[PDB]
């Protein structure tokens, strides 16, 4: 469980070359490729859960994400290996198609993770989120599997993409993520985030109570908008997009 | 005049210089690998300089002592004994 | 060395202040001339003609050619680094004197 | 004439400084603490290695 | 920023244009000129002060040109002090070099 202190943004492709370079300037580490593919769980339906206190509300139905680490050998295709393995294949990434589709994703069926709504009230400068965070290491039995395990639970699979992306780690544990996002169905693979980039930069603190820390993380947050002045605005999303409770259905992308 | 043991000196210069870049490399592929991690270099751990080549010398040191030791009370001894020496990783 | 573009940037930045230096001169002489243009000989008349359209046209495209240069600063946007791989040739050189240390044949 | 005079030396010593510097190098201006004027400095430790 | 610059280098030029017209103007017609007719508006009333007014124009002509054309010069260099400054840009043989090294320092220690 942490509490993460995020900002957000997006770039148009045309500057990525010269963005990446910047960041370089002032971090003084080079970007690191990396990939991910997360899967939406939800509540069965079929299940009556009368056990939501209608009359108090203590607790609502809310959404589970699975993510796992995917290797480049299935987003590579036959035109690409004579580039070596670096962020420049993201400048040939900006199709809708992708190699990896709905057919090799079934076969897979890890990382388990529930969320909350930011904190409400408008003297926030960054958006506060509340995160609790488990790991599935492996399994056993007659049906070893990750769909049978949240069947098993209760849940039912909803929907999934996968991210494509560079990682910049720069002081204070401060990560800035540049992502791609492709959504991935039967009917075929479409790329949401089209002819862009999505940013993110965030932090995590361990504590939620300790305050003096949260306080440098703001600081050291702010300041870094600060530095980006002119170049990306760097925005506190809307709250009410951040919302990933089963009633109200709307996903920020 | 060049003495015997003057590329010995040269050559432990060059090894030493070898060794604190070999502790660059090492601090800086930790601190790419993770950003929360906090770069304090442990003296019992991370510096390693003159150990490895202490080491050497005192290892050969050791190993002719042993050889010596082996051929008075086994070799001098036990005539036939066949010796072989053979190196592990 | 710097990479070329910078290299004639700097040599047409040059010629301008060469050129600022050329017309200040020129200044100088047609300030000369008039002198005794005002004094009535009028044997130098035609070269004042001559010194004046020189010196106007002087004037002009040297500020043009700085307003190019100011120009090409607007779409020349966009458009320790030396430290990530410093240690790296630092270890190379280190390696290479070993082996001139290693091979005795070399050493004269 | 004072102008031109003077204006030819500082082209002369502004030459000399044009075609004696090199260059890759984290190169910036600083203020000195003596003099307080801002002076080229260079970067060339093993600090970001 | 450089449209600012821009700017100022347009008063620089035009201020040096109708500075000159203006020294040309008064050192053509330095000789004063006496006209009968009332259209003429020349005025030469105080004697010593028309030197004055003159050694003025002098004055005021030599110090506007030389800050113009100082300031020109120092807005070029600032401008290529911009230009530096603001634009930002086998393993086998190793290994039996050094198990060669190793062995010849074991030997000589």
């Amino acid at each position: 469980m942490v509490q993460q202190l995020s900002l957000f943004g997006s770039i148009g492709d045309d500057g990525y070359d010269l963005l990446i370079s910047t960041l370089t300037t002032i971090s003084g580490n080079p970007p690191l490729l990396y990939n991910s593919l997360c899967t939406v769980w939800k509540p069965n339906p079929s299940y009556d859960v009368e056990n939501v206190n209608s009359r108090n509300q203590l607790v609502e139905p809310n959404r589970i994400k699975l993510s796992k680490e995917v290797p480049f050998s299935y987003l590579i295709d036959e035109t690409m290996m004579d580039k070596p393995l670096n962020f420049r294949i993201l400048k040939s990434f900006t199709n809708d198609k992708i190699p990896l589709n709905y057919a090799m994703t079934r076969n897979i069926l890890w990382s388990l993770q529930i969320s909350d709504i930011p904190a409400a009230g408008n003297n926030r400068s960054v958006s506060m989120q509340t995160i609790a965070e488990t790991i599935i290491l492996s399994s056993a039995g007659k049906n070893s599997s990750v769909s049978s395990l949240m069947n098993g639970l209760g849940y039912v699979f909803e929907f999934q993409y996968l991210t494509i992306g560079v990682k910049f780690f720069m002081k204070h544990g401060l990560i800035l993520e540049l992502q791609k996002i492709w959504q991935i169905e039967e009917a075929g693979n479409s790329q949401i985030t089209s002819g862009g980039f999505l940013l993110k930069a965030y932090i995590n603190v361990s504590r939620g109570t300790d305050i003096d820390r949260i306080n440098y993380t703001e600081t050291a947050l702010m300041n870094l908008k600060k530095e980006l002045q002119g170049y990306i605005e760097l925005s506190v999303p809307d709250r009410q997009s951040m919302d990933s409770r089963v009633a109200h259905g709307n996903i920020l992308i | 005049l060049p003495k015997i043991n003057d590329k010995r000196a040269n050559l432990m210069l060059v090894m030493l210089r070898l060794l604190l870049v070999v502790i660059f490399k090492k601090t800086l592929r930790s601190r790419i690998s993770s950003p929360h991690g906090l770069i304090n270099l442990n003296v019992d751990d991370d510096i390693l300089i003159i150990r490895p080549i202490l080491g050497k010398v005192r290892f050969a040191n050791y190993k002719l002592l042993l050889k010596k030791i082996i051929k008075d009370y086994v070799l001098d001894i036990v005539p036939g004994s066949s010796i072989t020496e053979t190196e592990v990783e | 060395m710097q990479p070329p573009y910078i290299q004639e940037r700097l040599k047409s930045l040059n010629d301008i202040e060469t050129q600022l230096c050329s017309m200040l001169q020129e200044a100088s002489q047609v300030t000369f001339i008039f002198g005794e243009l005002k004094r009535g000989n009028e044997s130098v008349k035609p070269q004042f003609e001559n010194h004046v359209k020189q010196f106007y046209e002087r004037l002009d495209k040297s500020t043009t050619q700085l307003r190019k240069e100011i120009q090409l600063l607007d779409e020349n946007v966009g458009t320790n680094k030396k430290a990530l791989g410093q240690d790296t040739e630092k270890m190379e050189e280190q390696l290479d004197l070993l082996s001139a240390i290693l091979d005795p044949s070399k050493s004269k | 004439n004072k102008l031109s005079s003077i204006l030819q030396n500082e082209h002369d010593y502004w030459n000399k400084i044009m075609q004696s510097i090199s260059n890759k190098d984290v190169i910036f201006k600083i203020r000195d603490r003596t003099s307080g004027q801002k002076l080229l400095a260079i970067k060339y430790g093993y600090e970001d290695s | 920023m450089s449209n600012q610059a821009l700017y100022e280098k347009l008063e620089q030029t035009r201020t040096i244009l109708s500075v000159k017209l203006a020294e040309l103007i008064n050192m053509t017609t330095i000789a004063d000129r006496n006209d009968d007719d009332e259209g003429s508006f020349a005025q030469e009333n105080s004697e010593l002060a028309v030197a004055t007014t003159s050694v003025m124009m002098v004055n005021n002509q030599t110090m506007q040109l030389i800050k113009n054309v100082q300031d020109l010069l120092i807005l070029t260099r600032s401008i290529k002090e911009k230009w530096l400054l603001n634009q930002i840009p086998d393993e086998k043989q190793i290994e039996e070099l050094l198990d060669n090294c190793i062995e010849t320092f074991v030997a000589e220690k």
